[PDB]
């Protein structure tokens, strides 16, 4: 939904809970990260990453 | 005379005059809101949308931003508004 893509499309006075929920999701959903593994003395076997 | 004064009080309890005198009222919303008021029916839903910027949209298109049945006598779709004639 475009409103989910951009929460500003939801009027606060008309749909307060939904607007807050979207902003909550967009603000608190965790950020992915990465880390190494294995040993450089061996092949990697990774395809994309 | 009683209802007129009471309706003024509601309109001024929200939207203090000194911050809103320049704004333009939507005639459609105003008519519906006033009509419900003296029909002894709550009008809170309308007060949120009493104004509109005439340089940016029409009194119709300003309403079609909220395409759903506002109340039993005021139904607005994505392109149209239905209401009994006064």
């Amino acid at each position: 939904p475009p409103g989910f893509l951009n929460p500003q499309l939801i009027n606060p006075q008309q749909a307060p809970l939904l607007r807050a929920f979207a902003e909550h999701i967009r603000a608190n959903w965790p950020q992915p990260s990465e880390f190494g593994y294995g040993s450089t003395l061996q092949g990697s076997a990774n395809l994309f990453i | 005379h009683d209802r007129a004064l009471a309706f003024v009080g509601v309109l001024t309890q929200r939207y203090p005059l000194t911050q809103n005198a320049q704004r333009y009222t939507n005639p459609l919303v105003l008519g519906a809101a006033f009509g419900d008021f003296l029909n002894a029916r709550s009008i809170d839903i309308f007060l949120d949308r009493l104004f509109y910027g005439p340089t940016q949209e029409s009194p119709i298109t300003s309403i079609t931003k909220f395409p759903y049945q506002w109340t039993i006598d005021f139904n607005v779709t994505a392109d149209s508004v239905r209401t009994p004639a006064g």
